């Protein structure tokens, strides 16, 4: 179905965000095999699955303690566990 | 499914459909249908890869002799402008 | 033809029959049957293609989770003595 | 056929069959097709897997020669 260790969950996206802006974080540490954005407060939940592990991998070894920081968004951003 | 789909051309006319899906490798192929020789319209899982597949094989030169034209309908859509 | 065909398995489960196709890239794969979740028969183009995939791809690590295992009854048969 | 990717071979040892020719050209890079056709030497054709491995034969030849201990092969692009 999924590739192990290749997902991740997304929390605090910004609310006026759309699937192809989450997309295009992502993008910039690898290849990206599927990404979506699930509309309270200000931020949304999301999910994206990098192409392969070493992508994956790649996003964490870019994150500050679980978090994938922009100049106006702060993404925390853990393992789907599998 | 028209977000899913692109063209691709320019490829060895030996080529058969698995050897195409090994020319778009590592994106993910669902289907492929041959129209010429050296052409096929290929459907990949979804727009984002499509969109990624454009970037990375168009124009890519294969060796001396061969070099892809890729093209789909996919256009980034970011609904707030990217930083 | 037995001589082109192979096994292989170990890939993620995830995989269609392309995408076992792209794990055999550069050889030419000609038909491809799944026999389960993560293994399938694979027939390449001739004896010398399936002896290099074996050689390439047996025991290959795909990532910390995969490790491929691919097997044929192709033998390297030299009528005289290799140097 | 794979433009730029294939070889006509002469001179090749008439004992040999397609293994003795393949593996030759596989310490050169991968061979996709080979093909003996048997008083004292015998031709042969051989088709790399891309024109790079194909370009690795090339670099490696003496005058269209390939060279071991005991044999010469000589070798000549196939052109369409």
């Amino acid at each position: 179905y999924y590739l192990k260790d290749a997902g991740f969950h997304i929390r605090n996206i910004p609310k006026a965000w759309n699937d192809w802006n989450l997309f295009h974080v992502f993008q910039n540490f690898g290849k990206v095999s599927y990404c979506r954005v699930v509309g309270d407060g200000q931020v949304q939940l999301g999910f994206v699955n990098m192409m392969s592990v070493a992508d994956a991998d790649e996003v964490r070894k870019n994150m500050n303690d679980g978090n994938l920081i922009g100049e106006n968004f702060t993404l925390k951003v853990t393992d789907h566990k599998n | 499914m028209q977000e899913n789909m692109l063209k691709i051309s320019g490829y060895p006319g030996m080529l058969n459909t698995f050897g195409i899906a090994q020319l778009l490798t590592p994106y993910r192929v669902n289907g492929i249908t041959m129209t010429g020789a050296q052409s096929a319209v290929v459907a990949l899982e979804n727009k984002f890869q499509v969109y990624q597949a454009v970037q990375d094989f168009n124009g890519k030169k294969l060796d001396r002799n061969h070099k892809l034209q890729v093209s789909s309908l996919v256009v980034s859509s970011p609904a707030v402008p990217l930083e």
